RNA sequence: GCUUGUGCUGUCUUCGUCCA
């Protein structure tokens, strides 16, 4: 049941690499993730 | 066909006069040095304790705007041109700053020669806040009273100046031609003389002034451009220019291989 | 003791001048909020008719 | 909350091509190029080195909206020449002036320190 | 954390821990009992945590 | 037509930026002799009709901690009342809602970091808490200025 | 006011988070942009789309 | 289980939500609690 | 609050200048005469320094909210 | 602890308080509302403890 | 195989914003 859900999570590539966040939206293969660093929600695949 | 000529030379600041090239390529010139040199500057700051009065995003913009040396930053790699997963040493440098006041009375300033390189590329001078002296205490950053304590770990990146002006190197470019207006380009404001009303230029005195009995030239262009490059430390003078026209030459081999490969 | 208390806390906290059945008919906004939005404003607030 | 990232004024997606170009079919032998992920720097300096060609017989540039990255030039030269030829001949002039003014910097630095 | 309790002088009855004998060797030694002691308030653990418990 | 250009880069450089706060205030009321409301994490077992935020936010005592950065529709005080249980003690195991959710979301257009969580007794004797949320507002378009 | 103070318009999606006119049409609007704010309505059908763009364009 | 900050003398404890609420050595009404231990991160600009 | 890194409009650094310009006005230096020893020629810059106010010794005041 | 038991303790410790700077602010406060209430009572001996209490106590840097 | 969580008053009062 998404166990990655509500779980702190680090960026590791891309635009964004080394943001710390947390995953909101995990239907599939497209993760929505919120950055601590500015107040915003991003999207991002599952491998980064 | 271009000529340079130097007019003082300083490590923060050169100012020098360019002749026989285009007006456009002198603009083209100072808004790469004014916006697209590459810096090193600090990116992600993660809080571990902060108990002074600033905020903690207060102190993370103040820390993004510290200046840090970038000379070699030519061999580091953008963040997102690395395939290491995380930060590796060869695209990011990790400062760290503790401070913390002892005793019950008086009041302790943490400077930027506070901050201490951690990790950063092998061999590369890059990192190093800048300092104008040895015994410059730098840039401001905080104070603190009794008990109370600061501790961060801040992470420094490669970047431009389009996406934020923290990494900008210099901080004014004056730019000037035509000190006494022989070309027109500039129709004066003026109560009851033109000429007695307005200051003369600082360059004045390098051109000759128009003759009473001279006309007009419509085949005149500008010519000798003046300018002065200032700096903010991380760079030095010449390599702010030196950059400057690198990076204008690379962005035009960029367009000349696309315009080569898409036939 | 709760008559003039209550009163006298109802008359300051919702503005109305006079008794909490006799709502209608009595004086409002006479007492406000105090505008803290910057210092100025609060100084022009309490010298306020 | 509807701030583009800055980023995306220089980083340019995969899909998307730094240059194209198409032909303007209303005079003969021009070309319409659209730069993206470009602005006056370059564009005003690939058009007042155009300019002074004697083979170019028009060259002109626009930014459609500052809050968009990118530029689009018309250039139209004679009927010898190519349209694109004449761009690449720009490219590498600039390329020279600016390599000769690198050097000659170089040169006063060194005797002026 | 526990000292100002009113069991705590039952609680610290006959219990063994480390001792400081100072004169170190540390050693056990029985709680006979426990005594307020007025006027010597002593720092215990910072120079704020002044006690005046005492342990006999 | 009054509008105005702002330099972005001294925007970057800290003009005309500001720090905003917020706080939310909540209290444990109270309705008879043993009818009280209570701040706790409320779970998806034993309370009825929750928020649809999220509450993995929230402590043990139902509080939100500072330096938690914190989204719209996020449970930032979590509270409970009591309702009278149903017949489902027929075959629930434990699992029956006795207690009916009164949690404080943050505002849904809002985010930020929490500042600061105050908790202390009422006039009352009754908890009593407040959470102040702290954002910091850059200058964009469509901001007022005036001279 | 006025008939011309509801009129149709064509939409292009832009970033930030303000309405933008072109300025020809403060006029009509008696608008300026020292705070200014306007209010947007969208047809929910073919027919009302055609209404919009053949008689309040 | 969770900790807490006296308003006045800045002391620390913590409390099980069922003690009163109250600095247990100065006997103040007002209590703060103490900052998260996860990794709070900032963009620097 | 407290001096600003940068100057806003060209991009200076006065961040480390407001305890040398103390400094300077404490032996009775005048304000120009201070700004023109620190080399702050454009008024750009002059203004951040000469118009800065400083709460931060304000703020610290306030017994600190932890120990 | 029940609320006694806090008002004991917190009792206990204030006689071992030696001094802290918010007890000696609200001490000063009550010394100040009792000096102006023998003041509204004429008496002209209490009042000069008082005073002399409040220089002792104060003179704060 | 352990499977995901949908809902909000109302009435006054005041203070503001843009036109007028
Ligand atoms: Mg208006
Ligand atoms: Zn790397
Ligand atoms: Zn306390
Ligand atoms: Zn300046």
């Amino acid at each position: 049941r998404d166990p990655t859900l509500n779980k702190t999570v680090k960026i590791r590539q891309g635009g964004y690499k080394g943001k710390i966040g947390i995953v909101k939206e995990a239907n599939g293969d497209r993760f929505r993730v919120e950055l601590h660093n500015p107040n915003k929600t991003i999207p991002i695949p599952c491998s980064f | 066909e271009p000529k340079v000529n130097i007019i003082n030379a300083q490590d923060d600041e050169v100012e020098l006069m360019l002749s026989d090239v285009n007006l456009s390529l002198a603009n083209s010139l100072r808004r790469t040095m004014l916006a697209e040199v590459p810096t090193l500057a600090i990116d992600l700051v993660e809080i571990k304790m902060n108990t002074s009065v600033l905020a903690d995003e207060f102190i993370s913009h103040r820390l993004g705007l510290i200046p840090l040396v970038s000379e070699d930053v030519e061999e580091m790699k953008y963040s997102r041109d690395c395939t290491c997963e995380d930060y590796c040493d060869e695209c990011s440098v990790v400062l760290e700053l503790s401070a913390r006041h002892e005793g019950e009375e008086g009041t302790t300033d943490v400077y930027s020669s506070s901050l201490i390189k951690v990790s950063g590329p092998g061999n590369l001078n890059v990192g190093e806040p800048v300092r104008r002296d040895d015994y410059d205490q730098g840039i401001l950053l905080c104070k603190l009273r009794n008990h109370q304590e600061l501790n961060i770990r801040c992470i420094a990146k490669k970047g431009i100046a389009k996406e934020h002006a923290k990494w900008s190197p210099c901080s004014a470019i004056a730019f000037e031609y035509d000190p006494h207006n022989k070309l027109k380009h500039t129709d004066f404001w003026f109560e009851v003389d033109a000429k007695k009303e307005w200051p003369d230029s600082k360059y004045a005195t390098w051109e000759e002034p128009p003759k009473p009995g001279e006309v007009f030239d419509y085949k005149a262009k500008p010519n000798r451009f003046y300018m002065t490059v200032e700096t903010t430390g991380s760079l030095k003078a010449n390599q702010v220019f030196s950059r400057g026209i690198k990076t204008l030459q690379e962005k035009l081999a960029n367009v000349l291989f696309e315009l080569e490969n898409s036939r | 003791s709760t008559t003039i208390t209550s009163g006298l806390k109802y008359s300051l906290a919702t503005g109305n001048w006079g008794e909490q059945k006799k709502a209608m008919s009595s004086r409002a906004g006479v007492s406000q909020v105090l505008n803290r939005y910057t210092y100025s404003s609060t100084l022009s607030h309490l010298r306020r008719t | 909350m509807n701030a583009p990232d800055r980023f995306e004024l220089f980083i340019l997606p995969d899909d998307v091509p730094k240059l194209k170009i198409t032909p303007d079919s209303r005079v003969p032998n021009c070309i319409i190029i659209k730069f993206e992920r470009e602005d006056h720097t370059l564009a005003n300096l690939l058009r007042e080195e155009l300019a002074l060609y004697p083979d170019v017989t028009f060259v002109a540039y626009k930014v459609e909206h500052p809050l968009f990255a990118n530029f689009v030039m018309r250039l139209q030269t004679e009927e010898g020449t190519r349209p694109k030829q004449a761009l690449e001949r720009a490219c590498a002039s600039i390329i020279n002036k600016l390599k000769t003014l690198d050097h000659k910097f170089n040169e006063e630095w060194n005797i002026k320190n | 954390k526990y000292w100002y309790y009113p069991e705590f002088d039952d609680v610290v009855k006959g219990m063994y821990l480390r001792l400081n004998t100072g004169s170190s060797p540390y050693k056990v030694v029985e709680v006979l009992g426990s005594q307020r002691i007025k006027g010597s308030a002593y720092g215990l653990n910072s120079k704020e945590n002044n006690c005046d418990m005492y342990l006999k | 037509e009054d509008s105005m250009i702002m330099n972005q880069s001294s925007i970057d450089r800290g003009l005309f930026r500001s720090l905003f706060f917020r706080s939310y205030m909540d209290q444990e009321k109270r309705f008879g002799i043993s009818i009280v409301e209570e701040f706790e994490k409320p779970t998806r077992a034993t309370t009825l009709r929750l928020k649809h935020g999220t509450y993995e936010k929230l402590d043990e005592d139902g509080l939100i901690a500072p330096g938690v950065r914190v989204s719209g529709d996020d449970i930032i005080i979590g509270k409970t009342t009591p309702i009278p249980p149903d017949t489902e003690e027929l075959g629930q195991r434990t699992k029956y809602h006795t207690k009916r959710d009164a949690s404080t979301p943050l505002r849904s257009t809002e985010n930020g970091i929490v500042d600061q969580v105050l908790l202390t007794t009422n006039q009352e004797g009754l908890k009593f808490v407040k959470v102040r949320m702290r954002t910091t507002k850059v200058p964009q378009i469509g901001d007022k200025f005036a001279s | 006011l006025h008939k011309m103070s509801m009129m149709a318009h064509r939409v292009k999606v832009m970033p930030y988070s303000t309405f933008r006119l072109n300025l020809s049409v403060t006029s009509p609007y008696n608008a300026d942009f020292d705070g200014d704010e306007m209010n947007l309505h969208v047809p929910q059908s073919e027919e009302t789309r055609a209404e919009l763009s053949q008689l309040c364009a | 289980g969770v900790k807490y900050t006296c308003g006045a003398c800045a002391h620390n404890f913590s409390l099980n939500k069922s003690d009163p609420v109250r600095c247990k050595e100065c006997g103040h009404r007002v209590i703060y609690k103490a900052r998260t231990k996860r990794m709070i991160q900032f963009d620097a600009r | 609050m407290i001096i600003p890194v940068r100057c806003f409009s060209c991009g200076k650094v006065v961040g480390d200048k407001w305890d040398a310009y103390l400094r300077l006005l404490e032996e009775g230096k005048q304000e120009g005469d201070a700004l023109d020893e620190l080399k702050l020629k454009r008024y750009c810059c002059r203004r951040m320094v000469l118009t800065h106010v400083d709460l931060i010794e304000k703020f610290l005041r306030y017994n600190p909210l932890e120990k | 602890l029940s609320n006694d038991e806090v008002n004991s303790i917190v009792k206990m410790k204030q006689s071992l308080s030696s001094n802290t700077g918010f007890n000696t602010v609200l001490k000063k406060a009550q010394l100040q509302e009792e000096l102006e209430e023998a003041r509204d009572a004429h008496d002209h001996e209490r009042v000069a403890r008082i005073e002399a209490e409040l220089k002792s106590i104060g003179a704060e840097s």
